Order: C-alpha cells, then sequence, then structure tokens
RNA sequence: UGUGGAACGGGGUAUUGUAAGCAGUAGAGUAGCCUUGUUGUUACGAUCUGCUGAGAUUAAGCCUUUGUUCCCAAGAUUUGU
RNA sequence: CCAAGCGUUCAUAGCGACGUUGCUUUUUGAUUCUUCGAUGUCGGCUCUUCCUAUCAUACCGAAGCAGAAUUCGGUAAGCGUUGGAUUGUUCACCCACUAAUAGGGAACGUGAGCUGGGUUUAGACCGUCGUGAGACAGGUUAGUUUUACCCUACUGAUGAAGUGUCGUCGCAAUGGUAAUUCAACUUAGUACGAGAGGAACCGUUGAUUCAGAUCAUUGGUAUUUGCGGCUGCCUGACAAGGCAAUGCCGCGGAGCUAUCAUCUGCCGGAUAACGGCUGAACGCCUCUAAGCCAGAAUCCGUGCCAGAAAGCGACGAUUUUUUGG
RNA sequence: GUAGCCAAAUGCCUCGUCAUCUAACUAGUGACGCGCAUGAAUGGAUUAACGAGAUUCCCACUGUCCCUAUCUACUAUCUAG
RNA sequence: GAAGUCGGCAAAAUGGAUCCGUAACUUCGGGAUAAGGAUUGGCUCUAAGGGUUGGACAACCAACUUAGAACU
RNA sequence: CAGAUCUUGGUGGAAGUAGCAAAUAUUCAAAUGAGAACUUUGAAGACUGAAGUGGGGAAAGGUUCCAUGUGAACAGCAGUU
RNA sequence: GUCGCUACUACCGAUUGAAUGGCUUAGUGAGGCCUCUGGAUUGGCAUUGCCGAG
RNA sequence: UUCGAUGGUAGGAUAGAGGCCUACCAUGGUUUUAACGGGUAACGGGGAAUUAGGGUUCGAUUCCGGAGAGGGAGCCUGAG
C-alpha cells in the first residue's frame, strides 16, 4: 500500500504458511508468510502474494534476535509464473523476499539474486539495493 | 454465520436451453431523426481467435506508449442482402407489425429458410408474390405508402450470404434490422432502393467503435451444482457424493426455494456481451488483411493451415477485442451500442502493430509459408 | 515489435509464445514451448538433440 | 440428379524425434589367418556416423482439393380455410 | 417521562441518581395443553432466505478555525462483514489483514445432506461413596450413523390440438435481475490556517469481492495408447509384435479447464431524512396548511434472462391434369 | 498418610500458578502443591525392549485445503428379454 | 505444502541389494534397517577362489562365484 | 361385522419400476435346426500360470456317472443345450 | 546447624540452543596448466592443394 | 590402514632419491622408553636475567636458519 503507485494484477503463488528464502543480508535464512497486506474478505480463501507484495512474515531459521517476531517483508521472486501486460509469462527459480519496515525501507543493505521489475518499480529502496532486474 | 456472497446470479434465470440459435436483438438503439439513415445490426460468423500486439495510447498508465498483447476474435462478415421491409405501429399494447413487403426476387439461400427439406419441396415459396409484384406494381406501392403513413419503427429484412462462407450449412440466416435515421418516409424509401441489394460491414460499423455481441453460448449439457453454480466441494468423507449442495432448504417453508443451486443444463444460453471494441474492419478483396504499418508482409487473416474447424476467411471480417459468446462457426449478432461512450479506453484509436497468423492447430512458430520455407530450407519431399 | 530466439531450440519466438525463466545466477532463458522448457529442466543438451538448430549448426546439416 | 453426398488418395497444418535396410572399421576392445601392413585381411562386439527435419500419426469435433471409385432421381405416417 | 444535579460559568453538548411507563429475552426456571404401537438429539461443514435493534459503504443534521475524532447519531438492510492458534463446544479471549471484521430468525434453519469431535449409559481404568451387588454437582479410553424406486416442491428435458395446416419474422403481459469496495496520483501544499500542519467536488491509473462468457497465449489433464524410450516373459533370431485388469517413463496435438489464462459488467423517474421558494394561520414571523424544486448505495423503471406450453401480430405456400381440395 | 507421586487416565474451584513452543493454543511438556477426593502387593515409584493402545510436536511428502480441473473402466441412460 | 480437519482421515512419500555411517538410553542382550549418504543398465575385458586327468608340471572335459577397469 | 399391527385365501397401486454392473474377452466361418450371442466343429484372440479355473481323495451327497431322445416346468436373458 | 536476609561464583539445565573458527559429509564449481579438436589471417608453391604457425 | 597407512614388483612424474602418484601383490608401521589426540596466553637457536655449586625464568628484538605479504589456490618469464 502506497509504495510508488499502482501495480498490475499478477498470479498469486505464495499463500499463507509458505516459506520463502531471504534475499538480503539482514541475517534471516527464510521468511514464513503469516499474512498478506491488502487482502479482502472471502470465505475459506487463503491470502496470497505475488512479487512486490507487502506480506507479514516471521523468521523460522536465522538469528535468534530476528526470530520469534512479526516483521513486514516484500516478495521479490516467486516460482509461480505470471503474465506481463505485453503477453510474456515469466517466473523465477525460487521464492524470495526481503525484510522491510512499514514504509518499505530494507533492513539489510544488499540484495543477492535478480529482482522482479514490478517490485523494483513499486519500492525504489529495494531497486537501489538490487543488482540486475529481470 | 461466516457470511459469503451467493453463488451465481439470479438475473440469468432460468438456466435452460435457449429457444433460438441465431440470437435476437432484445432492444435496438434509440432512434434519432437528425442523423442520416443507417442500419443498427449485422450478422456474422465466428471464425476463430488470435492475438495482436499494439502500442497502448493511454496517458497516466504504467504501460503508456508501450506495446501490449491482446486477444481478439475474428468474425467473418460478408455483405448481407436486404429482401424485405417491416413496419411497426406504436400501439398501447406495444409494437405491432402492420405489414411486410418483400422483394420481387429472393435467392435460394433465403428461400431455404422457409423449408425443412428444401430439396424435396416443390420450391413454391414466393411464386405468387413475385406474380403480384410483376402484374401491375400497385399493391407494393400501396403497402409501402401504408408503412410510410402509419408506423413509427421500420425494420428491413436482411439475410446472410452463407453460400460464400465455408460452412456446410446452405440455409441462410434472416433477421430484422431496425433502420435509424430521419423520418419514416426516408426509412421506407431507403429500404425500397436497397431491395435485392447488399449492405457491407464497413457501411454499418466503423473502426474503434464499441458494439455489442449477441449470441447463444456453447452447449455444456447437464452439469452438477459444483460447475453449474460454482459451489464448494464437499469433504472427501462425504457419503453418497461430494459434488452437491449440502443444504438445499430449511423447514418452514416446506419447499425448495428458487434461489438454491440445483443440477441441470449449464450451456447453450442466450447472452449479449457489451462494449466490444472494433480493432479492424478488413476487406475480402485485398492481400494485406493481417498486415499493419509496422509489418509490411502481405498476409491475410488466416492461421497456417486455416482456422481450426472453420476454414479460410475470404470475405470481410471484424477483429473485436476479447472473447465473444458461442463456439466457432456460430452465427453472431453485432448491435450498435445503446450507451454513450466518453471514457479514454472507449475513445482511444487503435493502431495494430502485428497480427498473429501462426497455426492454431498446435505450437505454431511460422507466420507465413514463405517464412517456413526460408527457415526450414529444403526437405526430402521438398527437393524430391 | 522484436522477435526473440529460444534459448534451447533456437526457434524464432514471437510475442505471446512460450515462457521466460530467469535462473538464480541472473541468466535469462526464453523457451518457445513446454517441450523446450521440460528438456532444459531435464538437462538435455541442445547440441545433442537432433531437432535443435544448434545441433544442425554443429553437424552442418543441410550444408 | 445437385456449386449433391460418401469412401479413399494427394497437398497444407500439427505431434514425436531421425524409421527398417545398407555401408563405414568410427567404436571401448577381444580371437584366429597370412606375402607381413604410417587403411594387413577374417570373426564377435553396448554403441556411433551417412542416406534422414527422416520415419510414423495427422479428425476421429484440423484446413484444402479441378484426383480416383461408387451412391442417391426411394419407401411409410399425418395434415384442408 | 420527571430534573436534584455533574459538566471552571449554562438543570436535558453529553452523562444524569432516586422513582415511573413500556419492549425484548437466545438466562434457566413455572405448568403439564400436543407427542412414550417411535417428530433420530450438540457442534462443525455446505447452502439459501428474511429482520434492523446499522460494523462498513450512500446521502444528511449537531456543536469548535480547519484536519482528525464524537453523537451512528436522521433515512437507509441495496451491497459486504475475512484468514489463523484454542475451545467438541454456544459464548469468550488472542495473532493479523481489511472499509468492516454488526446482532439475530428460519422446529435454539439445515444427519434418507455429510462428519461423529460432544452425549453416546454394553467392554475397561481411576477418584470419592457403599459391607456388598453397585452409585456419581466426576475424569479417561474403545465403541454398526439403514432405506427414496412413491406424491409434491425444486432443477433441468419432451409434448396433443376444436379454435385451418406447415414454416419464417416478430410484439411483450408477466416473473427474475447485479454489481461492490479500496489504493495511489492530478486537484494541492490548495481551501483553511500566527505557527506546524492540512482537505474536498471532479478526473486519471490500477486493484478487491461478485456475475456472465471464451480458449488467441500460458499452465494442468492423456486412450491420440500419436511418437519415442525401458523391464520381465512369449512369437526360433533381426525386424515387427503381444501379455503384465490403462505395465512404466518423456513429450504430446484436439477437446475440456484455471481469480493458474483472457474479455465484459449503464442511466431515467419517484422518493426517506433533510434544505429551500411563493406564502397564511395567529394583522408579524415561521419549510406547510394548498402548491413548486433540490435530495440516499432507497423504491420503480431503461438495459439483461425466460417467454403465457389455453396472449397476440405480420408474412409465405396451400395433397394435381390420378386423388384430395 | 511414613517413603514416594501429582491439575497425573485420579483436582470441583480450573482455562490453577510459573516456565517452554508458536505470531497467536483453554492443547502438549517441565516444575509447585492445605492433594474437593494421590499413596505404598486394594501395591507406590522408576523402567530398556516391545504395542493395529491413548496424547503432543517435528522433518519428508502429498488435491486435506487455497481451488478446483482432466482421464479411464463399471453403472446410472436408451433398447431386446 | 496441513493454511483442511476434533484429529495428517485418506493419499503421497520410503522401499530390493552392495558399500560408508549410526545418537540418547539400557536389564549390556538391544535400540539398529536408528538417523544420515553413495552406487545399481548394456558391452568388452582383467584378477582370484575348485574337481578327475598324459608323459616341475597338463592338453582337455566338466563349474559356479567375488572384486575391479575401460567404453557406451 | 368396517375395524381387533384380527385369521385363512385371493388380488392391487407402487410398475413394465428398482434392477438382472465382483471374478480382464471375445471374434470369424461352417453344420444342425422352424428359430443360433449361448449347441457342435474348425480358425483366431485371451485367462487360470503347478499354494491352478489341472489330476485325485477324506467327510457329505446318492445315481447327479454313460448312451439315446424331449425341450411342458427350472437353468431370474435364451436354448437345438 | 536450621530457616529468615543480602551481594557474588560455579554446575546442571527444558528451551527438540546458537554462533565464531577449524575437521569432515554430498553436490556444484570459477581460473590457470596439460591434452583432443578447432581454423579471422598469414604462410613456399598466373598455377594448385600440400609442412604448417595460428 | 577408504580416497596409501607398512613393504615388494613394474610404470609415470620430478633436476634427481623416494608410496610423490598409478596398477598389482602380502598386512603390515608406531606405542606406558607415552604412540595418537588436545592446549600452547609456542618461530627455533647463538644468547639474556638471577648468581656458592646445582638449578629457575625469558629469547617479539642489531646475528644464523624457517614461514608470510588479508585468506587459500594456479601459472608465465627467468639458472634460480
Amino acid at each position: 500500500g502506497a509504495a510508488s503507485g499502482t501495480k498490475y494484477r499478477m498470479t498469486l503463488g505464495l499463500p499463507v504458511q509458505a516459506i520463502m528464502n531471504c534475499a538480503d543480508n539482514s541475517g534471516a535464512k527464510n521468511l514464513y508468510i503469516v499474512s498478506v497486506f491488502g487482502t479482502g474478505a472471502r470465505l475459506n480463501r487463503l491470502p496470497a502474494a505475488s512479487c512486490g507484495d507487502m506480506v507479514l512474515a516471521t523468521v523460522k531459521k536465522g538469528k535468534p534476535d530476528l526470530r520469534k517476531k512479526i516483521m513486514p517483508a516484500i516478495v521479490v521472486r516467486q516460482r509461480k509464473a505470471w503474465r506481463r501486460k505485453d503477453g510474456v509469462y515469466l517466473y523465477f527459480e525460487d521464492n524470495a523476499g526481503v525484510i522491510v519496515n512499514p514504509k518499505g525501507e530494507m533492513k539489510g543493505s544488499a540484495i543477492t539474486g535478480p529482482v522482479a521489475k514490478e517490485c523494483a518499480d513499486l519500492w525504489p529502496r529495494i531497486a537501489s539495493n538490487a543488482g540486475t532486474v529481470v | 454465520k461466516f457470511e459469503q456472497p451467493r453463488h451465481g446470479s439470479l438475473g440469468f434465470l432460468p438456466r435452460k436451453r435457449a429457444s433460438r440459435q441465431r440470437g435476437k436483438v432484445k432492444a435496438f438503439p434509440k432512434d434519432d431523426a437528425s442523423k442520416p439513415v443507417h442500419l443498427t445490426a449485422f450478422l456474422g460468423y465466428k471464425a476463430g481467435m488470435t492475438h495482436i500486439v499494439r502500442d497502448l495510447d493511454r496517458p497516466g498508465s504504467k504501460m503508456h506508449k508501450r506495446e501490449i498483447l491482446e486477444a481478439v476474435t475474428v468474425i467473418e462478415t460478408p455483405p448481407m442482402v436486404v429482401v424485405g421491409v417491416v413496419g411497426y405501429v406504436e400501439t398501447p399494447r406495444g409494437l405491432r407489425s402492420l405489414t411486410t413487403v418483400w422483394a420481387e426476387h429472393l435467392s435460394e439461400e433465403v428461400k431455404r429458410r422457409f423449408y425443412k427439406n428444401w430439396f424435396k419441396s416443390k420450391k413454391k415459396a414466393f411464386t405468387k408474390y413475385a406474380k403480384k409484384y410483376a402484374e401491375s406494381t400497385q399493391s407494393i406501392n400501396r403497402e409501402l405508402e401504408r408503412i410510410k403513413k402509419y408506423c413509427s419503427v421500420v425494420r428491413v429484412l436482411a439475410h446472410t450470404q452463407i453460400r460464400k462462407t465455408p460452412l456446410a450449412q446452405k440455409k441462410a440466416h434472416l433477421m430484422e434490422i431496425q433502420v435509424n435515421g430521419g423520418s419514416v418516409a426516408d426509412k421506407v424509401e431507403w429500404a425500397r432502393e436497397h431491395f435485392e441489394k447488399t449492405v457491407d460491414i464497413k457501411s454499418t460499423f466503423e473502426q474503434n467503435e464499441m458494439i455489442d455481441v449477441i449470441g447463444v453460448t456453447r452447449g455444456k449439457g447437464n452439469e452438477g451444482t459444483t460447475a453449474r453454480w460454482g459451489t464448494k466441494r464437499l469433504p472427501r468423507k462425504t457419503h453418497r457424493g461430494l459434488r452437491k449442495v449440502a443444504c438445499i432448504g430449511a423447514w418452514h417453508p416446506a419447499n425448495v426455494q428458487w434461489t438454491v443451486a440445483r443440477a441441470g443444463n449449464a450451456g447453450y444460453m442466450h447472452r449479449t456481451q457489451l462494449n466490444s471494441k472494433i480493432y479492424r474492419i478488413g476487406a475480402g478483396d485485398d492481400a494485406k488483411n493481417a498486415s499493419t504499418d509496422f509489418d509490411a508482409t502481405e498476409k491475410r487473416i488466416t492461421p497456417m493451415g486455416g482456422f481450426v474447424r472453420y476454414g479460410v476467411v475470404e470475405n470481410d471480417f471484424v477483429m473485436l477485442n476479447g472473447a465473444t459468446p458461442g463456439p466457432v462457426k456460430r452465427v453472431l449478432t453485432l448491435r450498435k451500442s445503446l450507451l454513450t461512450h466518453t471514457s479514454r479506453k472507449a475513445l482511444e484509436p487503435v493502431s495494430l502493430k502485428w497480427i498473429d497468423t501462426a497455426s492454431k492447430f498446435g505450437h505454431g512458430r511460422f507466420q507465413t509459408p514463405a517464412e517456413a520455407k526460408q527457415f526450414l530450407g529444403t526437405l526430402k519431399k521438398d527437393v524430391a | 515489435m522484436k522477435v526473440e530466439v529460444c534459448s534451447f531450440s533456437g526457434s524464432k519466438v514471437y510475442p505471446g509464445a512460450g515462457r521466460l525463466f530467469v535462473r538464480g545466477d541472473n541468466k535469462v532463458f526464453r523457451f518457445v514451448n513446454k517441450k523446450s522448457e521440460s528438456l532444459f529442466l531435464q538437462r538435455k543438451n541442445p547440441r545433442r538433440l537432433s531437432w535443435t538448430v544448434l545441433y544442425r549448426r554443429m553437424h552442418k546439416k543441410g550444408i
């Protein structure tokens, strides 16, 4: 919410309880998705996220200081393929996210691995720490 | 508790098979006496689907001035033949047809509509009417003057030229098309001069126009509530099945309500989809039907190997964006929009950059036979 | 309106055809169809599969 | 009895992936036979290479066809201001 | 309802004692009018509908710079009211998202719809009580969930004609109906405002939920047993095949299908609260008494679905030199 | 009521108090015990191995689910008996 | 990837053989196939492990294993 | 006698309805016959796969064994068997 | 000596313990070297392919 | 003691000896005279401090030898 504007609809691939990798040097090894920001009301429907989303996650493996607490995170890579507006279906080799604050500023300083273009446009702070895009 | 929206819409009831196949216009556009005389509907045949790439002209959009890929539906629209005129008087019980005037000569295609076995019949359908037309030519004028003096709605009888369409059906589709324009007298005169004459698709519709598509959807047969109404599947432990509704009603009322999902027919229903934009009105007498200003290859609008289960489109066609009701080769009705369009999307001109002509019978990778020849080189049967 | 080349079979890729896979080592692969993608995931060698243009170029098929 | 239909055939479009057979010493090597070879014959040999973008399938709910061969110019019921 | 009062100061901004007039009761209780030749009994799942005693969304009013926050206050049930740890549970408490996670009825809705976690008294253990057999304001474990092929209801599918016959094109009485919400940006650093701060009508780009379709692309599906590969056995060998209740594996057109894919989803009238105009009554004033406008996601319509199988219209040809007309 | 043991299959109050796991547990385990109403062959405590016994948690895995879809055979369907 | 459900019910996953490695606890007997890893086809060879038998030996006949290597 | 979930007997609607779906599978030609999907012969395709759908016995049955004829009843379809 | 009370030490320690450096486990793996190919160009042969460097 | 630990045979590599490496063959080799493992707040020695004799402590440091150029690994030139 209120990252850089509007993002096109993308195929959801990371529902709740999904464990994705952590793509920054904050000290966490994985992110366990607890909730997804912006999810509406629908019976029995599990909230899910795509690249550039603003999920809430916990650290299951990593520093004990970073463990046992909820923290905002941004999804940067997903295994599920999604279609761009130019009719291109693309997907990454893994599901990965980065720990951020409610404003979207990364807790870490460097991003390892590629970053989706949609996430880069939505969150400029992620784009600065990112290397290659798509 | 745990509220959720109801499954399905109560406006599309009953979910029965449509009583027709052609697809009728339930409401023609409101008549205006200032604009010139024109038609308000047309008939075509769904040839198939493809996709196109075009530059998106939309200020403020993320993909502004950037190429986007969109799916389109191709509908073959050869010119229709006007063979009759019908006048409707406005009675306090609705619109009532006063009289119908037909043309002197009617083709075999339209004459087949009035028969179940045309070949076995004696081909006596408008013989005496033609005799009256040729006897002294006063009854036709008298009826036309009656339509001019009375009546407020004028509709011409026009039939499709299915003969020049690869469909095996020889019987033509006949339809009443309301004539909008200035004054009933001009409407009747326009019909009279257009008797036994062809009306083209580009005279009725134009590029970038928003229209409506009316047709009967693809038949699906009987179907359970899970796929007919999108209900939740019951757990695996459910005895005696799990693809049903667990509670179909409650005590008092001791009856099953009309709002409860039940198994039954799930297809072959009359629908009209609104706001279909015309991306291209192509002619059947040019070799660049599928050629754009950014792709100068002389190719027509036909996938490699022809349209799947349809054939080759050699007549005029339309490139409505998105999907349309009904399967391939079904006759579809195109109607002028009843609403007024002023949004950016509706008013945006469309300039296609590329139209896919690869085979839809598989994972086609060659747009044209020449491109296939150049890539593949010489083959064993090709050289000898 | 650009046309790409398949990263496995070498066939011309028109828009709206096949899929795109970006690996963890920041490499981009374009697959013309699921067959090419599956064989790549199975580690099949394009220089070994007879129907790939890379095999034809290596073996000088067609002279 | 008609821009008629059907059954095949051809072409196109698609799927798979290079058919059987022949030839080659290419082949890790292994045994006999000879004037004794910087291509020594012969026998066995997973496999490989060339004919071969080959072969096979291709409507059964693909397209097309001026190709071939046949078939239909019938039977029964109902219906009148 | 009354008003002693609290509310630096004003009895009803708003709280507001003591009494008093009522409504509801899903709290058990009271009685025993129905049922003991038999109404399967909690919860959960699924699904539909109804009420407002309104959580959010729509439009209004009340005070104070504004901007928030409150009365949710006035109308309003059209449209929504979530994902989890736990409780068998009803309820209730936490983790989060969200505009919101409002309350109830429908035999405390829903077992020939499901499940059997609760009860489930047969087997068995424990605590207390009893000499004992055994008992429980108790705990624990294991324990068969039958039948629709009948009538009606509902969902779909055919269907005769005395009112000529067979077809084509039509009208539409009636019944149903559908869209919903949010974010960002331009308004705008603008109105406002000593200051920091800070809106709104509109418009644009997107998105959530719902609804109707479609298969161009992508994904899934494999009896295309279509192609190729593999194991055991068999047809003397190669080749070509068969069996192994679809032998297994990779790809796999066509079809189907995916909020895993794509497309589409309006404006007219009458109003509720409320605000005004000409204007009396009650010689003036005051929205009201007559009359006229404005005005809600409200109601009814346009549009959309079905088409009265006993509603209707226009048009076409009327057993052929045999016969019937 | 000694040695032991415990909100234990035995504790009404009770979802007892504290600690642990989880983002969140009235669950589970580990400690405490004025224990309504534990307790020593009506046996108390512990116990390796064993168990289609009961309970809690973790990994692998998966249509249990998000969210359903597709395929096969036999029915259901129609027909003769 | 258990978010379903009272409850991982059902299904999936593992599975043969050879070579490594195997914890707490224990009644010292086990746990244990603990857990956790690697290999497996075809073809051509190499080495070792046994029987009678003609004058240090020996041309047969009659045999099955194990281990290793190259190639594909 | 109108009742007694009365007694015995006969006969209804449901109704040409539920249903006649475990055990992989049958096909071609000829003969007989009024009549052939079920009889016989030949051919083909399959199964039981020696802990068998094979060959014998104990208990039990009692002529079911064999030949020649019949097709009224049974063989929930048919029948020349 | 007991409890009562205060600062401090060490052990065990559920939490299926965490984290820094080494020893290993299985896979992957840059770069140089050797080795098989490889052939922009040169290279003796208007003339031709041969040793080739490469 | 596998993927070389002990020795033999043969070969490869090195400038050269050599289990340095490879294939095969036997199960060997060290160890209470302390093998193996661990700590070293350990570069070693000439030497320095204390000074009856004997002993104790230190040596990063003017000299000699060894290793290193943040950490490993690989290589060209060059006698090195």
